[PDB]
DNA sequence: TTAGAGAATTGGAGAGTGTGTTTTTTTTTTTT
DNA sequence: ACACACTCTCCAATTCTCTAA
């Protein structure tokens, strides 16, 4: 440790405010370059810079001060490029090993107390003076690596992950993201990126600028970012008052609740009861020892601990959480995103496409093409702007395309086991910019205009005439799995089948039959492929959390399932014991009135399971085990 | 009754925190025995349950004292004495030395030989689980205004006082205007003195002017009373903590104090 | 440069090599080269006398360490644990250049620092300091006994010290704190000083504290780095010292110098001049004991500045105790038995006059004492030793103290028509042991009125907040310092004929007029105020004027015991 | 610890107890004897004792919870305690606290003409007659400046006042009234109340059966005013104590267990009864009362009250009371004045030099003529000071010195004759 | 396409070990 | 003799892999 500590020293010091670089200072980061050109796997040098904390004393002074002198510029910004340089690609995976994941987080904490001091607006002021000096040669190879290396700088800036868990800070307050966007605007920084972005020339460039735009709007979803606006200080205030209010009344009639159930004598007043002809697991009667009150809603099951789950058998969970940011950001966020569709996309996609379809040996990341344009499709329909702004897009391509990746994704999910997960993520990503499609084409309809309804009408055909789109579903629900994908996922797969059905059934309304890859098509027939009782088990799953899933995703779902049971006479398939415990907390719980069409469904189905058991005992047992299809049938005809 | 205890707080709902990722869960409890949860149902990881003391909820308790009294005893014994357990609404309405009827349940109960080992002795103790207990306007205004509007009231009212003396009107007087006082700097209220030979009616007056003013306080000159003239600080025989008593004149203050044997 | 703090707590920044050896040799050049205003080098003088008394322990002050080397004076609180450290590292290299064969005394060197500003008070401490160096005040209460403790051992002992009485609010309750002593400073106290703690605060867990409180609270503790009670003469002290004695006329620039505001009474700092500097004591053939010390008393009128001469004598001088009459008692004087807090036994624990020992007792009010707590004092002022049998007990301790009293005369106002033993009211085996006795009177002459109040006048205009010439104070109490521990008077040889011829002719007359009566005491009382007057001048050997002083203040306040219209003839008796 | 307040202690009921919590900036604002409101939660506290973790064990007519595994197989119970985040009382602060209006005031009153009559009359409105009673009791209000010599031995600040009188007069009025304007002063007699009397005693704890001070009435009287009652009438134990209490303004005690130097810097105004009841017109008021030589010679000023039946005097003193009870500056204003003026420390003059000794030397020669001492001289400087100090002036001008000798010789002769 | 048998890894049910635990004589101050 | 804290072991439950119904 001493050693690095006491010759680092060597760049300069510090006088009030006026910083004094030594005169060998340009061989000093020469050795500090040496130091890191020997530097052992466990990124010890690295770890000790930090430590000896040189960027944030002396780099930081000698950029804002010290930056006439060009080839010394170049030496800082490229020594600590390589210092910045994301741990991830550093150790190339999250290690296994203990020390390395010591060495690992180490290193990360000292990426994010330097992407802390990154935040100073003077750092981005210079380093867009020289951007914008360098850009106007229309260069030498050198010129070209400091424009490289100072995207690649601030790209690994923004790249460091924030610890939200170390913050812990409310809405509407600013992160360390939140405070160097802000940085970043206020330096004027992000007039280059539209630039670059616009400029056809700089095409080399825009593929870089599209990792730096994406990551920096991470955080902000495009449909309440498109609802901005200036009034939002009142109506945060009063919602707030409202929820406080909703949340205290909540807690107080649950009290209650207890309360009443609960005797009024100590816990120690006892007593004792015989259930007079209610035998026990033994031969004789139970006996009761609780008080009088706790019968009136009595299940043996309530003195019993759970069942320990190991360790390998826990199913998949959500490792994030939806935020908001300083409403000052939001504002900076929403200016920009329009500034970018109205002047960039188009430009800017058919550059990264071009790259992408040229330059596939370098190995590309294809998965941010997707996230953006799913992330402008979707703020342009949420603003209702004219289809013309993302022109480029709107063709076959892109469908073939994403569902050539997407199936990939599916293959690779099931057979590369060592990456399933990762897999499964790409895969993930792929089916949500998949949806904003069918979104797209579904909003053109409603347009005024004929030519884009004609136009819709022509990729809409393509879409169902071609077997992929129609078997995709079916390929997923079929392998969807609780280690493998969480419920994130079976919900963005139900609700875009729902689109998908709603699309189908109206296109198929325009001629007396469908023909598609070569057979005559049946509506009937493609909806009684998803009659198979995998698929149904994934529903009742999605169903068990029907008062935290969303108004539209409950609609989509028991409209779905309402369709199946009823129309194919399939109902027998809902008669399970699972299902029927959901459906008594269903109509146990006060809050029902909120639930209108799902208690009047399940009351419906029961009202048929009742008619039959009356008629047919067997019910009893079937209620216990999931139906072959054969079995859905025969149950009816006993 | 004989000595009250401070009020004992007593659980009856506990609350349980996780320290891994603060899911919270409430445990209904059984005749005192705590049913702690082993693994947290959210994030799977054992022995991660804490309980939170001033969330959970919490009831009233007193334990009260009580002897049999004097008239009903056996000849020449010392009485037997039984421990009285009151909750919620009657945790408070009695206090040392007055008499009262209690009905309630008979409990018993074992004891342990010692705070570590978990052996209980074979003769139980027993107490009383309180159920209940019993202890043992215009129109005066108009009375009152046509009595003072009624000739010679100073005499009449003077005369009410102690009907056992015959004679001493006009120190009757006095008495009488002592109680009434002045109003409020100088001091508004009234001092007398009694003097003359011993075996006179002089402490069955003080006595009984004593009982007849709600702020009224008794004690002789003597080092035998029951109550000082002087304050003074004592430990306390239930904590040994120390406490400020305060003497006969400060108590009678806006009152009336008797001393005997002045 | 050292100063650059960055990236770092100041406790990690010193352990760091750059300002370690930064830090050592800044403190050892410090060490040679500072120089006090003459010029001269300070700490060749103080390592030497270190080294030549095997003393193994340096003291360093904390203003001159500012003034030169600001740098380390600013870190010096914030991390003490490092900095001392590195100090005593530095010290022993520099002490072992000077004298190189130290190193078979001693293995290391304590460095103590002194005169550090930031005092506080016992009561106001808080967790805000923890973890640095601190400086108090207060009279210790309990004190173990010397232990070794583990490290090798060395010596350890524990004290616990309380506000001083009298700084605390009238009727309210003392805070108190522990305090560790180690190494060369154990037994640098004992129960009832009044001393100056420097040290570390620090703290540890107890889990006593925390089943007591039930909060997680801890437990806090002192460890001591310098310890000085509220000789150490330079050359240049000692040169003015002994150069002062040169003068012909040094009695009387002494004399004038006690209780300098007080207007005339030549006779009263003549007096106390005297029991101030002291005879020596002696053992001739070992079983003849005899005490060294001067007793005085005082009486006469009210308002003549009886009890203000008390309050100078306790001020200059140093283990002074002042008492006053019917605020005493016995058992308080001499010595008292006890149940120990602790310890569950009898115990047995020092009195005033033990608690005194060699240093000044004074009394006031001494006229009105319950006789039965006057008559305490007799062993301890001619013994000089204090005996008890109480309890189990039998013992004996040391009284070896002077003895000052002032008293009023009967009736509130003394009569020159009436002897000292009819005025007074003292039994003789109370008035023999006083060797210097003094009576003050009223007088009314205008120009002494006159004198007197324009000097009281000029007084009160001199101390408003804004003969030869005397000393200054501090310059008298390191000469008296100086006299009574390094000078020890020889009686060689003296007249035997006159002391005796006078000494029988003085009997014979105190026999007829029996003002007061002479004993074998007042010959011994003469040898003890010659050798007081010897050491005066700083002189080896008593000489013969040394006889003639002590012979002429023994007669002087002898004659004034007499009635008024006796005096004269008695004054023409004993001419001298 | 905190106990019911006396209003609220129902009638024969024993008083309840709480334990309050104090921390962070809230620590040491309340002192035994203090009457707060305190604010904050009520909250319950395990028996920590009976809990064991990893960091440490266990240390082992009710019975406790049961069943966690932290408690193992003994059993746990609680307690109540009020855990307090606030608590209030139930040369620069008069810069602070004086706003224009006080700054106007004070001003006006140092530009007021006979102000001396105008404060004895605002503050001692009821009396009648005795002016010279009323300009003695309100200088020793303005003390006296400390002096420390450079020695180390100090000089007397404050004076100290006597006034004897017939029980049926004055005396008493005074002590009782200016006991209710002046802030931090105590009322006590002769005849004291307590153990410990008008200075320290000893008693001992039974905590630990160890000796322990007390303290009496001039120790907490310390840097105030104290009134003493029936002064005539004193224990001899305190008597003596008082000899060194006057002057050396410290208290000496040397007992068993227990040595200390405490102290009792105050100004007394003392009221004491004649031989007889009624002042003996005819002697001296040496033959009339009761005190020593030694104590006597201690105070400043003398005064003394005596009655005579004039009818219009008795029918006037009736009217005033009957009066009274049918019924220039208000005392915040005296407050605040005296607080401002006991800021100056005003020096004597050269001049005023000459004539003080010479006044000094020609009272010296008339007591030669037919005792006077040298504190004489000091009480003469006190008092003059003193007055100087009321008119805020500058310096101690003869203006001052003369009333100041008026006061002494007026009173030392009414002394005498 | 759905289900059972043979081999490998891992949790925890259970056992063993170490340790802890009113009633008498004498002094001192101040009340009498 | 009767309770905590700690260390350690062997039995068999859960999943991978190959095979038949
Ligand atoms: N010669 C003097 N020079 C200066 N101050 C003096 C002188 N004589 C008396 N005083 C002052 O007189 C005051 C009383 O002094 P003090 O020593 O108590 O005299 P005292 O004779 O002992 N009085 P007392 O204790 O009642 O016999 C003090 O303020 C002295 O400073
Ligand atoms: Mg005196
Ligand atoms: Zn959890």
């Amino acid at each position: 440790n001493c050693e690095l500590l006491a010759t680092c020293s060597a760049l300069g010091y510090l006088e009030g405010d006026t910083y004094h670089k030594e005169p060998d200072c340009l061989e000093s980061v020469k050795d500090l370059i040496r130091y890191l050109r020997h530097e052992d796997e466990t990124r010890d040098v690295r770890q000790q810079l930090g430590a000896a904390q040189i960027l944030q004393s002396d780099l930081l002074p000698i950029l804002t001060q010290h930056h006439q002198d060009k080839p010394l510029f170049d030496a800082v910004i490229r020594l600590m490029v390589n210092l910045t340089q994301p741990a991830l690609l550093c150790f190339g995976n999250l290690p296994k090993e203990p020390s390395f994941r010591h060495h690992f987080l180490q290193v990360l904490t000292y990426l994010q107390a330097y992407k802390e001091a990154f935040a100073s607006e003077k750092a981005f002021g210079v380093l867009s003076e020289t951007l914008y000096e360098l850009l106007q040669l229309g260069r030498q190879e050198e010129d070209n690596l400091l424009i490289e290396r100072i995207l690649l700088l601030v790209r690994n800036i923004l790249h460091v992950p924030a610890d939200l868990d170390q913050e812990k800070k409310i809405d509407d307050d600013a992160s360390a993201h939140d405070q160097l966007l802000w940085a970043i605007h206020l330096s004027g920084l992000d007039d280059l990126l539209l630039f670059l972005a616009s400029s056809s020339a700089e095409e080399q460039w825009s593929l870089h600028v599209l990792e730096i735009v994406s990551l920096m709007f991470r955080d902000q979803n495009p449909e309440q970012l498109a609802g901005v606006g200036q009034g939002r200080l009142a109506q945060e205030r009063s919602a707030d008052f409202a929820e406080l209010e909703v949340l205290r009344q909540r807690e107080m009639a649950e009290k209650k609740t207890r309360a009443l159930q609960r005797g009024n004598r100590h816990s120690r007043f006892g007593g004792s009861y015989i259930v007079q002809g209610l035998k026990s697991i033994g031969e004789r009667d139970l006996i009761f020892h609780k008080g009088l009150h706790n019968l009136r809603n009595y299940s043996s099951d309530l003195g019993k601990q759970p069942k320990k789950v190991p360790k390998r058998r826990q199913a998949a969970r959500e490792l994030s959480i939806q935020r908001r940011s300083a409403l000052n950001v939001r504002l900076f966020l929403r200016d920009f995103c329009s500034e970018f569709l109205e002047n960039c996309y188009n430009r800017l996609m058919g550059s990264v496409k071009d790259h992408l379809l040229r330059e596939k040996a370098q190995q590309h990341d294809e998965t941010y093409y997707m996230w953006a344009l799913a992330f402008f499709m979707a703020f342009n329909r949420a603003a209702s702007f004219r289809p013309g702004l993302v022109s480029e897009t709107l063709s076959v391509r892109t469908f073939h395309f994403i569902e050539q990746n997407l199936t990939n994704y599916y293959e690779m999910m099931l057979t590369d086991r060592k990456e399933a997960a990762s897999w499964a993520r790409r895969m993930h990503l792929a089916l949500k910019a998949y949806q904003e499609l069918l979104a797209t084409v579904n909003e053109m309809d409603i347009s005024p205009d004929e030519a884009v309804r004609e136009s819709s009408r022509i990729i809409k055909n393509n879409i169902f005439y071609v077997m992929e789109y129609r078997e995709l579903f079916l390929a997923l629900f079929r392998k969807f799995d609780e280690r493998c994908q969480p419920r994130s996922f079976l919900r963005d797969l139900v609700e875009t089948t729902h689109l998908f059905l709603k699309m189908l059934e109206r296109f198929c309304r325009s001629r007396g039959n469908l023909v598609v890859q070569e057979k005559e098509f049946n509506f009937l027939d493609y909806l009684k492929r998803f009659a198979c009782s995998t698929v149904v088990r994934a529903y009742v799953l999605l169903l068990r959390s029907y008062q935290q899933n969303s108004a539209h995703t409950n609609h989509c779902i028991v409209k779905m399932l309402h369709r199946l049971a009823h129309d194919l006479k399939m109902e027998a398939l809902l008669f399970q014991l699972s299902v029927f415990c959901l459906f008594n907390r269903l109509l146990s719980d006060p809050a029902a009135g909120a639930y209108k069409e799902l208690v009047t469904f399940a009351k419906y189905i029961l009202g048929k399971f009742f008619a039959l058991a009356a008629v047919n005992q067997k019910a009893f047992v079937e209620l216990l085990f999931w139906k072959n299809t054969a079995v859905v049938r025969e149950m009816t005809e006993g | 009754v004989i000595r009250t205890s401070q009020l004992i707080p007593e659980m009856q709902e506990a609350f349980f925190q996780c320290q891994v990722c603060a899911h919270t869960t409430r445990v209904e409890m059984d005749r005192g025995r705590i049913a702690e949860p082993s693994v947290c149902g959210r994030c799977h990881t054992t022995h991660s349950m804490a309980l939170i003391h001033n969330r959970s909820l919490f009831s009233d308790k007193q334990m009260i004292k009580l002897q049999e009294s004097p008239e009903d005893m056996p000849a020449g014994q010392t009485p037997h004495t039984v421990i009285l357990f009151a909750h919620n609404d009657l945790v408070d309405k009695v206090q040392p030395g007055d008499r009262v009827n209690v009905t309630g349940i008979y409990r018993a109960v074992p004891i342990r030989v010692n705070p570590r080992v978990s052996n209980v002795k074979s003769v139980y103790k027993t107490h009383i689980d309180v159920i209940h207990y019993r202890k043992t306007s215009e129109k005066r205004v108009e009375l009152l205004k046509e009595l003072s509007r009624k000739p010679d009231i100073y005499e009449r009212l003077a005369s009410a006082l102690a009907p056992s003396i015959y004679e001493h009107e006009d120190i009757k007087k006095g008495i009488l205007l002592q109680l009434f006082g002045g109003t409020r700097k100088f001091r508004a209220e009234i001092n007398i003195l009694l003097c003359g030979d011993p075996g006179t009616s002089k402490s069955q007056l003080l006595q009984y002017v004593y009982n007849l003013v709600p702020r009224g306080q008794y004690t002789s000159g003597k080092g035998s009373s029951a109550v000082g003239l002087t304050a003074y600080v004592m430990k306390d025989p239930e904590t040994r903590q120390l406490v400020l008593q305060t003497g006969a004149l400060v108590l009678s203050d806006n009152g009336i104090c008797c001393i005997d044997e002045f | 440069n050292l100063e650059d703090l960055k990236g770092h707590s100041v406790r990690e920044w010193v352990s760091m090599a750059g300002p370690r050896l930064e830090i050592h040799h800044r403190f050892k050049n410090f060490l040679r080269t500072h120089v006090d205003s003459h010029g001269h080098n300070v700490f060749k003088e103080r390592i030497s006398d270190m080294c030549k008394e095997n003393r193994e322990s340096l003291v360093v002050n904390y203003e001159d360490l500012a003034a030169r080397e600001h740098v380390l004076a600013y870190f010096l609180p914030e991390a003490p644990a490092e900095l001392l450290q590195i100090f005593d590292e530095a010290a022993l290299e520099v002490v072992l250049a000077m004298y190189p064969k130290y190193d078979r005394i001693t293995n290391h060197i304590h460095v103590r620092i002194s005169h550090l500003p930031l005092v506080e008070e016992l009561r106001s401490l808080r967790q805000l300091h923890l973890n640095q160096l601190i400086r108090t005040s207060g009279v210790v209460t309990s004190c173990t006994g010397v232990l070794p403790q583990l490290s090798i051992y060395q010596n350890y002992q524990r004290i616990r010290i309380q506000e001083s009485p009298g700084k605390v609010a009238a009727g309210r309750l003392p805070r108190s704190k522990d305090a560790i002593l180690l190494a060369d400073l154990v037994d640098s106290c004992k129960p009832g000083d009044e001393i100056e703690l420097t040290g570390i605060y620090h703290n540890n867990y107890d889990g006593s504290l925390n089943t007591a409180n039930g909060f997680p609270v801890f437990a806090t503790v002192i460890l001591a780095n310098h310890v000085a009670k509220k000789g150490e003469l330079t050359d240049e002290d000692v040169k003015m010292i002994t150069s002062l004695s040169k003068d012909q006329q040094i009695g009387e620039k002494i004399f004038a110098s006690i209780a300098p505001s007080i207007y005339g009474h030549e006779d009263i700092k003549r007096g106390l001049a005297l029991a101030l500097f002291g005879g020596e004591p002696k053992n001739p053939g070992g079983k003849h004991k005899v005490r060294g010390d001067i007793n005085v008393l005082l009486c006469g009128d009210p308002g003549t500045a009886k009890s203000q001469f008390l309050k100078y004598i306790e001020k200059v001088s140093s283990r002074a105790i002042f008492t006053t009459g019917q605020g005493a008692s016995a058992v308080g004087l001499t010595a008292y038995v006890q149940r120990h807090p602790v310890s569950r036994e009898w115990t047995l624990e020092a009195g005033a006059l033990v608690l005194a020992d060699r240093g000044v007792c004074l009394i006031d009010e001494f006229d009105k004492m319950n006789d039965q707590d006057r008559t305490s004092i007799h062993e301890a002022m001619e013994q000089q030793s204090i005996s008890i049998s109480k309890a189990g007990i039998v013992t004996s301790l040391q009284a070896r103290c002077t003895v000052i009293a002032a008293a009023n005369p009967i009736g509130g106002r003394y009569d020159p028509s009436l002897t000292f033993s009819e005025n007074v009211d003292l039994t003789e085996p109370i008035i023999s042991r006083f060797d210097i006795l003094c009576v003050v009177r009223d007088t009314v002459d205008p120009v002494q009125d006159e004198m007197l109040a324009r000097f009281v006048v000029g007084s009160h205009v001199r101390h408003h907040p804004s003969g030869v010439e005397p000393l200054p104070q501090e310059v008298l109490k390191k000469y008296i310092i100086y006299a009574k521990e390094r000078v020890h008077p020889k009686l060689n040889q003296m007249d035997q004929d006159k002391v005796a011829k006078m000494y029988s002719d003085l009997r014979k007359e105190s026999m007829a007029t029996g003002s007061i009566p002479i004993t074998v005491r007042h010959i011994e009382s003469m040898i003890r105020m010659a050798e007081a007057h010897a050491r005066i001048h700083l002189r080896d050997y008593v000489i013969e004027d040394d006889v003639n002083m002590a012979i002429r203040v023994m007669l002087e306040s002898f004659i004034d015991t007499q009635k008024f219209s006796v005096m004269r003839s008695m004054r023409k008796t004993f001419a001298r | 610890r905190i106990q019911e307040t006396q209003a609220e202690l129902p009638r024969g009921s024993i008083p309840r107890s709480l334990e309050v919590i104090l921390r962070a900036e809230a620590v040491e604002s309340a002192q035994a004897g203090d009457k707060c409101d305190f604010t904050g939660t009520l909250i319950v506290v395990p028996d920590v004792s009976k809990l064991s973790t990893p960091g440490a064990r266990a240390e082992t007519e009710t019975e406790g919870i049961r069943g966690l595994r932290a408690l193992g197989v003994r059993d746990l119970s609680y307690r109540l305690v009020f855990l307090a985040c606030c608590v209030a009382p139930t040369a620069e602060s008069i810069k602070n606290q004086m706003t224009v209006k006080e700054w106007e005031k004070v001003f006006e009153m140092s530009q007021d003409k006979n102000l001396y009559h105008n404060l004895c009359t605002s503050l001692f409105p009821t009396i009648h007659g005795n002016d010279e009673v009323k300009r003695g009791v309100l200088l020793m209000l303005f003390g006296g400046v400390p002096k420390t010599t450079g020695e180390g031995t100090s000089l007397r600040g404050d004076i100290n006042v006597c006034i004897v009188g017939d029980p049926s007069t004055a005396k008493s009025q005074f002590l009782k009234h200016v006991e209710e304007f002046s802030p931090r002063a105590v009322y006590t007699s002769g005849k004291a109340s307590s153990a410990a009397g008008l200075t320290a005693a000893v008693v001992r704890d039974e905590e630990s059966h160890e000796f322990v001070i007390e303290a009496g009435a001039l120790m907490l009287a310390d840097n105030g005013v104290c009134c003493i009652d029936e002064f005539d009438k004193m224990d001899v134990r305190d008597q003596v104590a008082i000899h060194e209490a006057m002057e050396q303004q410290t208290i000496s005690i040397t007992k068993a267990g227990v040595k200390a130097t405490l102290n009792a810097r105050t100004s007394i105004l003392a009221a004491a009864n004649p031989i007889s009841g009624h002042y003996d017109r005819s002697k001296s008021l040496k033959q009339n009362i009761n005190l020593s030589a030694p104590i006597m010679s201690r105070f400043d000023l003398f005064f003394i009250l005596v009655d005579e039946c004039n009818e219009v005097t008795d029918y006037a003193i009736a009217r005033r009371i009957v009066d009274l009870h049918s019924r220039v500056y208000s005392l915040d204003d005296i407050r605040r004045y005296l607080l401002f003026a006991r800021q100056f420390k005003p020096k004597i003059s050269k001049e005023s030099e000459d004539f003080i000794v010479e006044q000094y030397k020609h009272l010296r020669q008339r007591d030669g003529s037919g005792r006077i001492t040298v504190r004489q001289l000091e009480s003469m400087i006190r008092l003059s000071e003193a007055m100087a100090r009321m008119h805020c002036c500058d310096e101690v001008q003869p203006k001052h010195v003369k009333e100041a000798f008026r006061l002494l010789n007026k009173s030392i002769i009414r002394v005498e004759t």
